[PDB]
């Protein structure tokens, strides 16, 4: 590749070069010279002569749903007709090259009426959101005028059309509100640039350029980006979307039509300039005067007599350069008029006031309009009053204004056609080129469109006025002799940095086919000599495919230069520097980044700044004017900043225009406007720039000197002035007097309103003030810090805003900027992004980052909260450091001895060893090392191994040696997540009970289940709840105090959530071991742990018995890679980071299993459907696919899924909760065989998956919780985790994981992931349980058993290490016992409180009754109290849901994104309504789900899944509020809440009639089953089979399996006696004795369908008085043949009395008997 | 909004009170 110069490739001075060489002049032309200037007048083109079978389109003759949006037209003209069937008819992109004023915009309307008709849905109606259409427009005058004309045609189709300019925000919502966006190329550009079409891409199906043959006009570069983009995107993602170009009669129209991949056959349309439906003659003047004076004495005179041709029989328009100009012009003409012989007699024509009077009448107007309206001249300028615009518009209209002089805003403003029209001057002041150029020559065409109204002229001449030496131009532009060239070779590089910024180009050989798809390359294939060129090197390569890689590697090596992108010259890939990210984001040239660079230092001082902005390259150009040079002069002593280093150089003359824009100078000279305006539209970008650039750096100052001005330049203030400005309702004299006043603003707070108003002495608006004043943003901090080690800390950061929020002058949201800085606040440690949405306003919020620290600690960090655009709203807490205390410093972890490796003959028996010689002959190091400790040692042992080095086989060590050591022997193996013990079961009852013939088995719910198990087996798998409800009464249980091992898996969990319960069982099983006088071997398995002496300390572990590994002793060697984000926006992130993946996975494992991690279900089809696309995109197509479809076919059959189906038929596979067992079964077998490559995994499934993958992929380290309403992290120990997949040990020589997240955590991520962490005990926060626990078993009888029983916890042994983490102040002795003292003292009040137990002598500590159930059923202990103060003597079954689903074990349940408007759709739906209930509180959401499933109702599957779970976890709490319920002597809401239990097993009302139990019944069957007389299941159990066949309508299933669930459902024959009944006196005790019998011998579980969870059949027996409403005695039970129960109460008064006895079922509905028995 | 998700011989019969607690209309 060779360095090609893009100066001189490129050709210079715009628009005006002309690739014409001689334009030839048509045969209807003259050209005739008079004095100084030559006139060349080219009459009116007779329209071409119709063809024949040729004729123009009745509107009535197109389809029905075009028709509207055609009204007040009677035809279509020649060139509609002739371009109708392509726009309306075929799918094909069109380029439309007619003469401009021919209705080129009624083509684009039949396109858009094309694109309506592809949604007329039904009924007339318009799918609205199904699509959009964008429409690009040169001139944003034009757009307006779009906007306003397409918004009246297209009302009727109820569709919204507007124009897109606004802040990116604010033109987010814009997009997503309408279907038309009209929008300038530039908007379109930076919009896309920016990534805000992102979201909407999908749903632009049309793509209309209006006037395309701008290029020439070096807006070639926005234009051809654009469209080469829109085009590559279209082969990419192989969609289809239609362009449509409409252009001016030009030559190379063709390079055009194939550039804009329009077929030339079919979509090509070209007209002459015959084709102009209105006749016009084009007349050009040229003066060829030197001198200016004179030039423009000429002009004057000039205009006058050709003004004077029409002066009585047209209306003339004139066109002037400037707003200023319109007034100047036309007071010459009408002075020189009136001057000279009084020619305005007739140019007006009153003729006796026949048409004057209007204007006579509308001279009442308060401009200068209003001297120039009786004489008939009329100004129409940008500005006036929309009032003005309107009246000339309306008068000129109706043929009033003979003569109306205008800028250029009025032809593309609004269509307003006329006669004869006159441009003057042709020379426009451009502040981008600083200097006089012509104006563009799509301006000048489409100024001549409007000369001749459609109707009332035969042909209407026009004329231009312009300077003699650019005449031809001109011509050559009009007489279409002059072609279209490219200007992408000057812009090239900043088109590139724009696409390797989006991702499109990926490496140089991207970048070259990139460039094939411009305008250029077609270009420079059919001029080579033009563009530099050589025939012989066109020759050389027919594609310049070589010559396209060396502009390449000239563009990327100058970008690397300024450091934009990296670029490496062995291969040719590009890095996207972070700088040039934001050059791309702010269209910066890379000469500004190379200045900004050399510029930009920490230390620069405000002056140095605005010096610093002055240089920027976009004004390269700009220079100092002499004739305002005097003006400057006064401007620069009055503005605030000294400009040093100026001598009124272009830098001086930026600085003063900013500095006074800034101040609000009012400026007497028209060319500084144009300058004025220029600087202030770019410095708002710039100045956001520079600050970006300053923040990633982390310069505290520079940073906030930065955004101070950005804050300046868009509010147009100085930080001096008061704040109060921003408001612009304020009066501006109060706030100037508040500004007298040497007040400051804070003070304004504490003030009253009365107070404000007499300090100010204006009291009469010193209330509203006071408004004002507590409308200013304004929020409160609060800082909790907890060192996390030595060099990091933890700071929970608490948000409170304190001020009203008002939509009008705050708006939807506020931004701020959460910034951490060092002692000296020169450096910013750490920076975040906060939003503050008006829907949460004035609610706490809770933002949790890690800060860095050193050895020698400084006092304070400074915390800065600064509003994002509102000055002087900043909020500084100073976090201090004088009473912090560092953890203490951790050894150095284990070294890796190099012993050698151990055979598996090493284990002596030879059944054993049988066990492994299959899988390996050799262990991995690590277990060589640990084997002779565990194995041939009994003792408690601590290994810590980075996950994936098979500690599992250290725990099956520990096995055997316990299976040795006796031949029936009891280990209870514990893991902290369910999915892991199902997976080790699996593994082991392959391996210990296929083999060595030893019990295995699993813990169930059912407490005796597990008892049977326990008592059985001898390996016992099991997770921490299921083993801490054993152990609790472990005194009683004599199994689980004797058991030879205990081994805990994934030790380190205890720090994360679920921690307590494992640290608790992990306690009690230590203190049964010293109890016990027997020891419990204990092995713990974990990850790598910096404070592994303590976990051994607290486990009995020696010092030689304990192993710690470090990260870097993984048996297969890890790469971790990070790539950080900045980009705040959750869904911007997302879709910005999926090419990022593809992208990975091809640079990192092409042809290696991946795994791809995402956070939420929903989002991994989409990001399965996106890497399945960007791959098809790829020129290889499925390569994700190694084995053949006909194998697939098999698997592909077992699915049912659609879109999963279609995935894996090109090789992605996607895993979620939400897909059946089998599935996921058939997935991963799909995968493990190595058939599929890509599986997308729901984050959640992390923990349940048995597949390893040679490279695994983090997507977004974040997830959305909709009870705290914001975005929290994974944890860190699921996020390891995740990494440990990446181990496939037999092949794969390393394995790469790639953590892709937000920028803010990036550096977190490194500090932990790489070297060993550490582990806290959380067990303070969640004690109140477990003590209520020990308390219900008698193990804890006073404080200071509590006091002794914490000290075995490890966090006794973490506070005396990390004691800032707990709030601990001191280290001493005395301190911990302080702190244990205070803490047990509160958990044991709160027990009290709640009644849960009984304090006596504030010493000794009883259970009560509440307690007994709460630990009964292990429920959470603030359920029971809500339990217990809730319920009373008289709830219902809808008291009791809302009381259940209140309780505290609902409180984790997800609520997910967009689930509001689903859960408020159900909420109608449900038999019982709430009361204003919040549709994001899951207590809400829980209640809703039951009261869904109780009525049999279906949602969506996705809302399904939590339905099951809220059921499992239901019954316990229904038992549990009936024996409350029991306890508190009521029978009615008992007997509510048994019926409860049985309706939300059998998921029906009690309402509801007991049918529906039976399956494959509908309420139509039931109405049959009705009249006939059938009521109950036990009648169908009577029914002669004939009966129950004929009568229900049935299969062979159909009758088998209802009559067999007839044989399941409970009939049970029960009878009861009274002991003793004549012998029993009042006070004495009374006994029942029950007798229940069942002939039928029970087989299996209960039949429940609906319910999830097996369940088995309970029974109450309830003796109660029905009239008192009082429950006597009452009993539950499980009856497995036959029972005898005893019941016992204590007699009244007054001898006899009534009682019921009553026998509720618990899971099925119909069976409760009822006795009635006497008594005395 | 949604729809509604819906769902041998046995003749064993003894003399028996048969007694069930009424529905009253809950």
């Amino acid at each position: 590749r060779q360095v090609l110069d893009l100066e001189d490739l490129v050709f210079t001075q715009g628009s005006h070069f002309m690739a014409n060489k001689r334009c030839q002049l048509p045969d209807g032309s003259f050209r005739r010279q008079r004095k100084g200037y030559e006139e060349v007048h080219v009459p009116a083109l007779k329209p071409k002569p119709f063809g024949s079978e040729e004729q123009l389109l009745p509107v009535e003759k197109l389809p029905k749903y075009a028709q509207a949006g055609f009204e007040g037209f009677k035809t279509l003209n020649r060139i509609q007709s002739k371009l109708y069937r392509a726009a309306l008819e075929t799918d094909e992109n069109l380029l439309l090259c007619a003469p401009t004023g021919a209705g080129k915009t009624n083509v684009a309307l039949m396109c858009m009426l094309r694109e309506i008709g592809k949604h007329i849905n039904m009924d007339g109606t318009i799918n609205v959101d199904d699509f959009k259409i964008i429409y690009i427009a040169p001139m944003r005058s034009l757009v307006q005028e779009m906007v306003g004309s397409f918004g009246k045609r297209l009302a009727t189709y109820g569709i919204t059309v507007a124009e897109l300019t606004g802040d990116h925000q604010l033109c987010k919502e814009e997009i997503s509100a309408t279907q038309i966006i009209v929008c300038t190329p530039e908007k379109w550009d930076i919009i896309t640039r920016k990534g805000g079409e992102r979201t909407y891409t999908q749903l632009v199906r049309l793509i209309i350029l209006d006037e395309i043959h701008l290029l020439h006009d070096d807006r070639g570069p926005v234009l051809e980006a654009l469209v080469a983009r829109a085009i590559r995107n279209i082969e990419m993602t192989q969609e289809d979307v239609r362009l449509i170009g409409l252009s001016a009669t030009l030559p190379n129209y063709e390079d055009v039509a194939t550039f804009l991949r329009v077929d030339p056959a079919k979509g090509l349309f070209y007209f002459d300039n015959s084709f102009r439906p209105v006749p016009l003659e084009q007349t050009y003047v040229g003066i060829t005067e030197k001198k200016a004076i004179k030039r423009f004495q000429i002009m004057n005179e000039i205009v006058y007599e050709k003004i004077m041709e029409h002066a009585g029989k047209n209306q003339v328009l004139v066109f002037v350069h400037s707003r200023k100009e319109t007034g100047k012009t036309a007071r010459a003409i009408r002075d020189m008029c009136l001057e000279k012989d009084t020619l305005g007699l007739f140019l007006r024509e009153g003729s006796a006031s026949t048409e004057v009077l209007r204007t006579e009448a509308e001279q009442c107007k308060n401009l200068e309009l209003k001297d120039l309206l009786p004489y008939g001249f009329a100004i129409h300028h940008a500005g006036m009053t929309r009032v003005d615009r309107t009246l000339v518009e309306d008068l000129f209209a109706d043929k009033h204004i003979q003569v109306l002089v205008s800028t250029a805003t009025l032809a593309w403003g609004v269509n307003l056609p006329a006669h004869t029209v006159i441009i003057k001057g042709t020379q426009v002041y451009s502040p981008e080129k600083g200097r006089w150029t012509e104006l563009g020559a799509l301006d000048i065409l489409q100024m001549l469109g409007r000369a001749g109204r459609p109707q009332y002229d035969t042909k209407g001449e026009g004329i231009l006025i312009t300077s003699h030496g650019e005449l031809q131009y001109y011509l050559s532009l009009l007489n279409q002799q002059l072609p279209i060239e490219s200007q992408m070779v000057s812009k090239l590089p900043d088109m590139l940095n724009a696409e390797i910024v989006l991702g499109n180009v990926q490496n140089a050989k991207d970048a070259v086919n990139w460039l094939g798809y411009a305008y250029l390359y077609i270009r420079m294939l059919r001029s080579p000599t033009l563009y530099g060129i050589s025939h012989d090197d066109l020759k050389g390569d027919p594609l310049l495919d070589q010559r396209r890689l060396d502009l390449v590697h000239t563009a990327a090596l100058m970008l690397d230069k300024n450091n934009l992108v990296k670029y490496d010259k062995k291969t040719g890939n590009f890095q996207v520097t972070e700088l040039g990210r934001i050059a791309s984001h702010y269209y910066i040239t890379n000469d500004t980044v190379q200045t900004y660079n050399q510029l930009l230092k920490p230390t620069l001082s405000e002056i140095e700044l605005f010096r610093v902005f002055s240089l920027s390259s976009e004004f390269k150009n700009i220079t100092v004017r002499e004739e305002e040079k005097l003006e400057l002069q006064k401007l620069l002593e009055r503005v605030p900043i000294p400009v040093k280093e100026s001598i009124e150089e272009p830098s001086a003359k930026i600085n003063v225009l900013l500095q006074a824009f800034i101040s609000q100078l009012k400026l007497e000279g028209f060319a500084l406007m144009a300058d004025m305006v220029y600087v202030t539209q770019s410095a708002g970008r710039l100045m956001r720039a520079i600050f970006e650039i300053v923040l990633n750096r982390g310069w505290a100052q520079l940073t906030d000197k930065t955004l101070n001005l950005c804050k300046m330049i868009d509010k147009r203030m100085w930080q001096s002035m008061c704040p109060l400005r921003q408001f612009r309702k304020l009066p501006e004299e109060v706030v100037k007097k508040i500004e007298k006043k040497n007040f400051p603003f804070e003070r304004l707070y504490d003030l009253n309103h009365n107070e404000i108003g007499e300090l100010i002495r204006m009291p009469k608006m010193g209330k509203t003030i006071h408004k004002y004043v507590h409308l200013f943003p304004k929020l409160e901090l609060s800082v909790h810090l907890q060192p996390i080690t030595r060099s990091t800390l933890k700071v929970e950061l608490t948000i409170t805003p304190d001020f009203q929020w008002d939509e009008k002058v705050h708006g939807s949201s506020e931004a701020f900027w959460i910034l951490v800085e060092d002692v000296d606040s020169e450096v910013i440690l750490h920076h975040e992004y906060f939003l503050l949405k008006a829907k949460y306003a004035q609610d706490e919020h809770l933002i949790t980052f890690f800060v860095p620290v050193f050895e020698p600690l400084p006092p304070q960090y400074f915390i800065r909260v600064v509003s994002d655009r509102w000055l002087s709203c900043e909020t500084q807490l100073p976090v201090s450091f004088r009473h912090l205390i560092l953890p203490e410093k951790y050894p150095p972890p284990t070294e890796l001895l190099d012993l050698q490796p151990l055979p598996v003959s090493a284990l002596r028996n030879s059944a054993f060893e049988s066990l492994y010689q299959d899988k390996f002959p050799f262990f991995n190091p690590i277990q060589t090392q640990v084997f002779n400790t565990v194995y041939n040692s009994d003792d408690n042992v601590f290994v810590g191994a980075p996950t994936g080095s098979g500690k599992t086989i250290c725990a099956e060590f520990a096995i055997l040696r316990m299976l040795l050591q006796s031949s029936e022997g009891r280990c209870v193996y514990i893991t902290p997540m369910e999915a892991l013990a199902e997976q080790v079961y699996m593994d082991w009852y392959e391996k210990f009970q296929d083999r060595l013939n030893k019990k295995v088995v699993l813990l169930t719910g059912e407490t005796s289940t597990d008892l049977k198990l326990l008592g059985k087996g001898n390996i016992i798998i099991s997770t921490p709840e299921k083993w801490d409800i054993l152990s609790r009464r472990w005194k009683q249980r004599k199994n689980v105090q004797n058991i030879n091992l205990f081994v805990v898996d994934e030790v380190h969990l205890i720090g994360g959530e679920n921690g307590p319960v494992l640290e608790v069982i992990c306690s009690r099983m230590r203190y049964i071991s010293s109890q016990i006088e027997r020891p419990i071997r204990i092995v713990a398995l974990s990850s790598s742990l910096s404070n592994a002496k303590d976990v051994a300390h607290w486990l009995g572990c020696s010092a030689t018995s304990t192993f710690n590994f470090h990260p870097n002793v993984r048996p297969v060697p890890l790469e971790l890679h990070i790539q950080g984000f900045n980009i705040s926006h959750t869904q911007t992130r997302l879709l910005s980071m999926a090419k990022p993946v593809y992208h990975a996975i091809t640079k990192h494992s092409p042809k290696k299993p991946v795994i791809v991690f995402v956070p939420s279900r929903k989002q991994t089809r989409l990001t399965a459907i996106d890497i399945l696309t960007t791959c098809a995109a790829d020129i290889q197509r499925q390569r994700f696919l190694h084995c053949t479809e006909k194998d697939l076919i098999p698997y592909l059959e077992k699915l049912s899924d659609s879109t999963l189906k279609e995935t894996l038929l090109n090789g992605v596979g996607y895993l979620h909760e939400g897909l059946s067992p089998m599935e996921r079964r058939l997935v991963e077998q799909l995968f493990s065989s190595g058939a599929i490559q890509v599986v997308v995994a729901s984050r959640s499934l992390c923990w349940g998956m048995n597949v390893a993958a040679h490279l695994v992929i983090i997507m977004d380290t974040q997830y959305y919780n909709g009870k705290i309403h914001a975005y929290v992290d994974y944890p860190i120990y699921d996020v390891l985790q995740m990494v440990g997949h990446a181990n496939r040990p037999l092949q794969d020589d390393e394995g790469r994981c790639v953590i892709m997240c937000q920028g803010s955590k990036k550096d977190f991520f490194k500090k932990f992931l790489y070297e060993p962490l550490p582990v806290e005990s959380h067990l303070d926060h969640c004690m109140h349980d477990h003590f209520n626990a020990e308390i219900v078993t008698k193990t804890i009888e006073n404080k200071q058993d509590a006091v002794d029983y914490l000290t075995w916890t490890f966090l006794y042994r973490r506070m005396t290490q990390n004691p800032n983490y707990y709030n601990l102040q001191g280290i001493s002795h005395r301190h911990l016992s302080d702190h244990l003292s205070e803490l047990v003292e509160q958990t044991l009040s709160d027990l009290e409180q709640s009644k849960c137990i009984s304090i006596e002598d504030e010493m000794d500590v009883a259970p009560l009754n509440l307690g007994m159930i709460a630990a009964y059923y292990y429920i959470n202990y603030t359920t029971i109290e809500l339990f217990s103060m809730s319920l009373n003597a008289k709830t219902k079954v809808r008291g009791l849901i809302e009381i259940i689903s209140n309780a505290a074990e609902y409180e984790n349940i997800p609520i997910r994104h967009h689930e509001d408007n689903l859960l408020r759709q159900l909420a109608q739906k449900v038999p019982h309504k709430l009361n204003n209930p919040k549709f994001n509180d899951p207590h809400v959401k829980t209640n809703l789900l039951l009261q869904a499933h109780l009525s049999r109702m279906q949602l969506s599957a996705e809302l399904q899944s939590d339905t099951e779970e809220i059921l499992s976890k239901a019954i316990r709490l229904i038992q549990a509020c009936v024996d409350v319920l029991s306890s508190n002597g009521w029978l009615s809401p008992a007997l509510a809440a048994m019926e409860l239990a049985q309706m939300v097993t059998q998921a029906m009302w009690s309402k509801d009639s007991y049918l529906k139990q039976l399956p494959h019944f509908t309420s139509e069957h039931i109405k049959r089953c009705t009249d006939k007389g059938v009521e109950s299941v036990f009648d169908i159990m009577e029914m002669e089979d004939e009966e129950r066949n004929a009568l229900l309508q049935l299969t062979d299933s159909q009758i088998a399996d209802v009559a067999r669930f007839c044989n399941r459902y409970p009939n049970i024959e029960l009878s009861y006696e009274v002991v003793d009944k004549d012998s029993i006196r009042s006070g004495g005790p009374v006994v029942v004795l029950v007798q229940l019998e069942r002939e039928e011998e029970v087989t299996g579980p209960v039949i429940a369908p609906l319910f999830p969870q097996k369940r088995e059949e309970g029974w109450w027996v309830v003796i109660g008085d029905a009239k008192s409403n009082s429950l006597i005695s009452i009993k539950r039970l499980t009856l497995q043949q036959k029972a005898k129960v005893k019941l016992d109460f204590v007699a009244p008064a007054t001898g006899a009395h009534n009682y019921t006895l009553y026998f509720m079922s618990d899971a099925y509905m119909g069976c409760d008997q009822e006795y009635k028995f006497s008594v005395d | 909004f949604k729809e509604k998700t819906v769902t041998k011989k046995r003749r064993t019969e003894n003399g028996k009170s048969r007694n069930l607690r009424q529905r009253g209309d809950d």
